[PDB]
RNA sequence: AUAUAUGCAUAAAGACCAGGCU
Protein backbone atom coordinates (compact mmCIF):
# COMPACT_ATOMS: atom_id res chain seq x y z
CA UNK A 1 0.00 0.00 0.00
CA UNK A 2 2.84 2.43 0.71
CA UNK A 3 4.70 2.15 -2.61
CA UNK A 4 2.40 0.18 -4.92
CA UNK A 5 5.13 -2.38 -5.63
CA UNK A 6 4.35 -6.08 -5.99
CA UNK A 7 4.88 -8.21 -2.90
CA UNK A 8 7.51 -10.89 -3.40
CA UNK A 9 5.48 -13.47 -1.44
CA UNK A 10 1.84 -14.20 -2.21
CA UNK A 11 -0.65 -13.85 0.63
CA UNK A 12 -3.37 -16.20 1.82
CA UNK A 13 -6.49 -14.08 1.43
CA UNK A 14 -10.15 -14.87 2.03
CA UNK A 15 -13.27 -14.45 4.15
CA UNK A 16 -13.34 -15.94 7.64
CA UNK A 17 -15.87 -15.80 10.47
CA UNK A 18 -14.77 -13.67 13.43
CA UNK A 19 -16.58 -12.75 16.64
CA UNK A 20 -16.12 -9.83 19.02
CA UNK A 21 -15.45 -10.71 22.65
CA UNK A 22 -16.56 -8.89 25.80
CA UNK A 23 -13.02 -7.76 26.70
CA UNK A 24 -12.58 -4.07 25.90
CA UNK A 25 -9.55 -1.95 26.77
CA UNK A 26 -11.67 1.01 27.90
CA UNK A 27 -13.36 -1.28 30.45
CA UNK A 28 -10.01 -2.46 31.86
CA UNK A 29 -7.75 0.62 31.94
CA UNK A 30 -7.10 1.74 35.51
CA UNK A 31 -4.89 4.32 37.21
CA UNK A 32 -4.71 5.86 40.67
CA UNK A 33 -2.56 8.52 42.34
CA UNK A 34 -4.45 9.05 45.62
CA UNK A 35 -8.00 8.16 46.59
CA UNK A 36 -10.17 6.44 49.18
CA UNK A 37 -8.60 4.15 51.77
CA UNK A 38 -9.92 1.29 53.86
CA UNK A 39 -11.32 2.13 57.29
CA UNK A 40 -9.48 -0.65 59.13
CA UNK A 41 -6.00 -0.88 57.58
CA UNK A 42 -5.92 2.64 56.03
CA UNK A 43 -4.80 1.02 52.75
CA UNK A 44 -6.10 1.77 49.23
CA UNK A 45 -9.44 0.12 48.45
CA UNK A 46 -9.93 -2.79 46.03
CA UNK A 47 -11.78 -2.32 42.76
CA UNK A 48 -11.39 -0.41 39.50
CA UNK A 49 -14.82 1.22 39.84
CA UNK A 50 -14.17 2.30 43.44
CA UNK A 51 -10.89 3.99 42.39
CA UNK B 1 -22.28 -39.84 22.80
CA UNK B 2 -23.59 -38.72 26.21
CA UNK B 3 -21.46 -35.68 27.11
CA UNK B 4 -19.41 -33.35 24.95
CA UNK B 5 -15.78 -34.55 24.70
CA UNK B 6 -14.46 -31.06 23.86
CA UNK B 7 -16.42 -28.54 25.94
CA UNK B 8 -15.16 -28.21 29.52
CA UNK B 9 -14.09 -25.29 31.73
CA UNK B 10 -10.49 -24.52 32.71
CA UNK B 11 -9.10 -24.41 36.23
CA UNK B 12 -10.64 -25.97 39.33
CA UNK B 13 -13.72 -26.96 37.29
CA UNK B 14 -11.78 -28.69 34.50
CA UNK B 15 -13.37 -32.09 33.92
CA UNK B 16 -15.93 -31.70 36.72
CA UNK B 17 -18.38 -29.68 34.58
CA UNK B 18 -19.85 -31.37 31.51
CA UNK B 19 -22.26 -30.51 28.71
CA UNK B 20 -24.85 -32.93 27.36
CA UNK B 21 -24.62 -34.09 23.76
CA UNK B 22 -27.17 -33.00 21.17
CA UNK B 23 -29.03 -36.33 21.12
CA UNK B 24 -28.54 -37.02 24.83
CA UNK B 25 -31.53 -37.43 27.13
CA UNK B 26 -32.32 -38.03 30.79
CA UNK B 27 -34.65 -40.77 32.02
CA UNK B 28 -37.79 -39.67 33.87
CA UNK B 29 -38.74 -42.87 35.70
CA UNK B 30 -41.41 -45.50 35.15
CA UNK B 31 -43.20 -47.91 37.51
CA UNK B 32 -41.61 -51.34 37.85
CA UNK B 33 -44.83 -53.28 38.54
CA UNK B 34 -45.58 -54.01 34.83
CA UNK B 35 -42.01 -55.30 34.44
CA UNK B 36 -42.48 -57.72 37.34
CA UNK B 37 -45.87 -58.80 35.99
CA UNK B 38 -44.40 -59.50 32.54
CA UNK B 39 -41.48 -61.42 34.05
CA UNK B 40 -43.80 -63.55 36.19
CA UNK B 41 -46.07 -64.20 33.20
CA UNK B 42 -43.03 -65.26 31.14
CA UNK B 43 -41.97 -68.01 33.54
CA UNK B 44 -39.75 -66.24 36.08
CA UNK B 45 -39.29 -68.29 39.25
CA UNK B 46 -39.19 -66.59 42.66
CA UNK B 47 -36.41 -66.84 45.23
CA UNK B 48 -38.63 -68.66 47.76
CA UNK B 49 -38.37 -71.98 45.86
CA UNK B 50 -34.75 -71.54 44.77
CA UNK B 51 -32.77 -74.79 44.98
CA UNK C 1 11.54 -15.18 82.28
CA UNK C 2 11.14 -13.59 85.70
CA UNK C 3 10.88 -10.10 84.18
CA UNK C 4 8.99 -10.74 80.92
CA UNK C 5 7.22 -14.13 80.74
CA UNK C 6 5.96 -15.33 84.14
CA UNK C 7 4.01 -18.63 84.07
CA UNK C 8 1.02 -17.44 86.11
CA UNK C 9 0.42 -14.68 83.55
CA UNK C 10 -0.53 -17.48 81.12
CA UNK C 11 -3.89 -17.67 82.94
CA UNK C 12 -6.19 -14.73 82.18
CA UNK C 13 -7.57 -12.81 85.16
CA UNK C 14 -8.03 -9.38 83.52
CA UNK C 15 -8.95 -8.85 79.88
CA UNK C 16 -7.58 -6.00 77.76
CA UNK C 17 -10.13 -4.06 75.72
CA UNK C 18 -8.78 -2.81 72.37
CA UNK C 19 -9.71 0.68 71.14
CA UNK C 20 -12.45 1.09 68.50
CA UNK C 21 -9.73 1.45 65.84
CA UNK C 22 -9.16 -2.32 66.05
CA UNK C 23 -12.93 -2.91 65.72
CA UNK C 24 -14.22 -0.08 63.52
CA UNK C 25 -17.89 0.82 63.69
CA UNK C 26 -19.93 -0.53 60.79
CA UNK C 27 -23.20 0.74 59.30
CA UNK C 28 -25.52 -1.88 57.82
CA UNK C 29 -27.80 0.67 56.13
CA UNK C 30 -27.24 4.44 56.24
CA UNK C 31 -28.17 5.96 59.60
CA UNK C 32 -28.26 2.66 61.51
CA UNK C 33 -24.80 1.69 62.77
CA UNK C 34 -23.93 -1.95 63.37
CA UNK C 35 -21.14 -3.55 65.36
CA UNK C 36 -18.18 -5.72 64.40
CA UNK C 37 -17.79 -9.35 65.43
CA UNK C 38 -15.24 -8.30 68.06
CA UNK C 39 -17.69 -5.80 69.57
CA UNK C 40 -20.41 -8.45 69.88
CA UNK C 41 -17.96 -10.99 71.30
CA UNK C 42 -16.72 -8.52 73.93
CA UNK C 43 -20.32 -7.67 74.80
CA UNK C 44 -21.12 -11.37 75.24
CA UNK C 45 -18.00 -11.89 77.37
CA UNK C 46 -18.90 -8.94 79.61
CA UNK C 47 -22.48 -10.20 79.89
CA UNK C 48 -21.18 -13.62 80.95
CA UNK C 49 -18.86 -12.00 83.50
CA UNK C 50 -21.62 -9.89 85.04
CA UNK C 51 -23.85 -12.99 85.08
CA UNK C 52 -21.11 -14.85 86.98
CA UNK C 53 -20.82 -12.00 89.48
CA UNK C 54 -24.57 -11.53 89.97
CA UNK C 55 -25.13 -15.26 90.44
CA UNK C 56 -22.14 -15.58 92.78
CA UNK C 57 -23.51 -12.88 95.07
C1' A D 1 -25.39 44.45 79.79
C1' U D 2 -26.36 41.43 75.95
C1' A D 3 -29.88 39.39 73.94
C1' U D 4 -31.93 33.92 73.05
C1' A D 5 -30.58 29.31 70.53
C1' U D 6 -35.62 28.65 66.44
C1' G D 7 -28.81 26.07 61.04
C1' C D 8 -25.81 23.73 59.78
C1' A D 9 -22.15 23.29 52.25
C1' U D 10 -19.60 15.79 51.47
C1' A D 11 -19.81 11.29 54.09
C1' A D 12 -16.35 6.92 52.90
C1' A D 13 -20.17 0.31 54.70
C1' G D 14 -17.48 -3.92 55.35
C1' A D 15 -17.64 -9.14 55.41
C1' C D 16 -19.14 -13.56 52.85
C1' C D 17 -21.16 -16.30 48.36
C1' A D 18 -21.38 -17.44 43.23
C1' G D 19 -19.73 -16.99 38.13
C1' G D 20 -15.85 -15.68 34.86
C1' C D 21 -10.80 -13.44 33.05
C1' U D 22 -4.80 -15.01 31.99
Amino acid sequence: GHTGKKLMAQVFFGPTYYQRLRHMVDDKIHARARGPVQVLTRQPVEGRSRD
Amino acid sequence: GLVCPAETPEGQACGLVKNLSLLSGISIGSPSEPIINFLEEWGMEPLEDYD
Amino acid sequence: NEDYARPEWMIITVLPVPPPQVRPSIAMDETTQGQDDLTHKLSDILKANINVQKLEM
